[PDB]
């Protein structure tokens, strides 16, 4: 099996850690969700191929910008993500997360992935973000920024009930390959 | 690890790892505070885990078997010695206050109520400094000793055989050179996400609450001069392409 790294970013709260926690254990935690990943490493068989995908979070390192990049090295695939109840989590995709990633990863594929997809139909969630003239990032508004931001693709997943999870690492796989 | 401490941290939680019968005896805030607590210290154990792999297994494993040139050795495993120095001492103190806390006639059952002054101390004074000191070295070197591995991976086929050979294990899955050094770069910030969650279940007691909250700010100073101190090394940069920096 081929080795390759993948790493996730985006702001605190993003849902990042949970995304590795669920995706590594097959599982949302039903007794303790963990506060921090360690990381992973993955054995995965996409489109007949073998790799071991090894996994890691930059949870923590957001307010530290030397120490964040001793991250970045030899990084196959990043994973750059927002959360879908969070639209100002979607504004600093372009102008912080992206200009740092292709500075430190150049050629690298993206891929865009909106976190908490379950939250767009949570009235607590409606209610919270229509009190600042605001409303869950929409589909095309998530595609749209990738589009922008020349990522590989655009993705959705939830964490909590593990929907679109497996599918998010098995394309992250497929674009470490390319 | 030794297999005491790494029974006493198998379970996923707290929970899991005290009886069912103790359990039952707390409310639920003590154990969601507990819970965090519980993965400070198992993540801890595993932190000081990675460092003995790398001075034991590699570096003392290149020294033993292999001929590598002076310098070499030291420039793949930077201030290992010193790291494992401060976190096995962490690790004795957390283990101790534990082992203390524990109920007589069991091996599993405790309450740790009093974390914060044991931060504190960690995180202030002279063991502050050293940690200080020792990780903006650690970090400025980072890249050269991922670049030192990846050269001679490439071309020396001894030093090639023996990275396979002792990383062949499944227990060794996710601990190869380049992963221990990201593990141990990676440590440092874990610390103000669990101590955080450790203070919002710490209420209960305003001694505690305040400590938590000290230590908080004495980790978050510590990162700070870290983060500050940090300025990648390269193998044959030139003064010129230092100073224009
Ligand atoms: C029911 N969900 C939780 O208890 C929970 C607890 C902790 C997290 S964390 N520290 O962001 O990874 C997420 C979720
Ligand atoms: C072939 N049947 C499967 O269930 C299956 C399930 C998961 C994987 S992966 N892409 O390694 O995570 C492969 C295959
Ligand atoms: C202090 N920052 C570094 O040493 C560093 C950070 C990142 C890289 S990268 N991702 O290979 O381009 C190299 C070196
Ligand atoms: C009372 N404060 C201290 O003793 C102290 C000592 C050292 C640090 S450092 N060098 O940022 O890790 C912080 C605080």
């Amino acid at each position: 099996a081929i080795r390759k790294k993948l790493v996730i970013v985006g702001d605190g709260a993003c849902g990042k850690t949970c995304l590795l926690i669920v995706f590594s254990k097959d599982q949302f935690p039903e007794v303790y969700v963990p506060t921090v990943f360690e990381n992973y490493v993955a054995d995965i068989e996409v489109d007949g191929k073998q790799v071991e995908l090894a996994l890691w979070d930059t949870a923590g390192q957001e307010d530290y910008d030397r120490l964040r990049p001793l991250s970045y090295p030899d990084t196959d695939v990043i994973l750059m993500c927002f959360s879908i109840d969070s639209p100002d989590s979607l504004e600093n995709i372009p102008e912080k997360w992206t200009p740092e990633v292709k500075h430190f990863c150049p050629n690298v594929p993206i891929i865009l992935v909106g976190n908490k997809k379950d939250l767009r139909n949570d009235e607590h969630t409606r209610r919270e973000l229509a009190k600042m003239k605001q409303e869950p990032v929409k589909p095309e508004e998530g595609r749209d920024m990738a589009n922008r931001i020349g990522a590989f693709g655009y993705m959705e997943c939830s964490a909590k009930t593990k929907d679109g999870v497996r599918e998010v690492f098995e394309m992250a796989t497929r674009a470490a390959l390319q | 690890s030794m297999e005491m401490d790494e029974k006493d941290f198998a379970a996923d939680s707290w929970s899991l790892a005290v009886d069912s019968s103790f359990l039952q005896q707390h409310k639920k805030e003590v154990m969601k505070q507990q819970d965090v607590i519980y993965e400070l210290i198992q993540t801890e154990l595993h932190h000081v885990r990675t460092l003995k792999i790398m001075t034991r297994l590699f570096r003392t494993g290149m020294l033993e078997e292999l001929h590598l040139e002076p310098g070499v050795v030291q420039g793949l495993f930077p201030c290992v010695d010193e790291l494992s120095d401060i976190h096995t001492r962490f690790l004795s103190q957390l283990l101790e206050r534990r082992r203390q806390a524990l109920c007589p006639g069991s091996t599993r059952n405790f309450v740790i109520h009093r974390l914060g002054d044991l931060l504190i101390s960690q995180f202030s004074g002279p063991s502050a400094e050293q940690m200080c000191k020792t990780y903006s070295e650690f970090c400025s070197r980072h890249s050269k000793a991922l670049k030192l591995y990846k050269e001679l991976y490439a071309r020396d086929k001894r030093f090639q055989q023996f990275i396979r050979k002792v990383t062949r294990p499944a227990v060794l899955k996710r601990h190869g050179v380049q992963e221990c050094i990201l593990l141990v770069t990676q440590r440092i910030t874990k610390y103000p996400l669990l101590i955080s969650r450790i203070l919002q279940h710490s209420h209960g007691i305003e001694e505690e609450r305040q400590d938590l909250t000290t230590a908080l700010g004495l980790v978050k100073e510590l990162l700070s001069n870290v983060d500050e101190g940090i300025y990648q090394l390269e193998k044959g940069a030139r003064l010129q392409e230092i100073y224009n920096r």
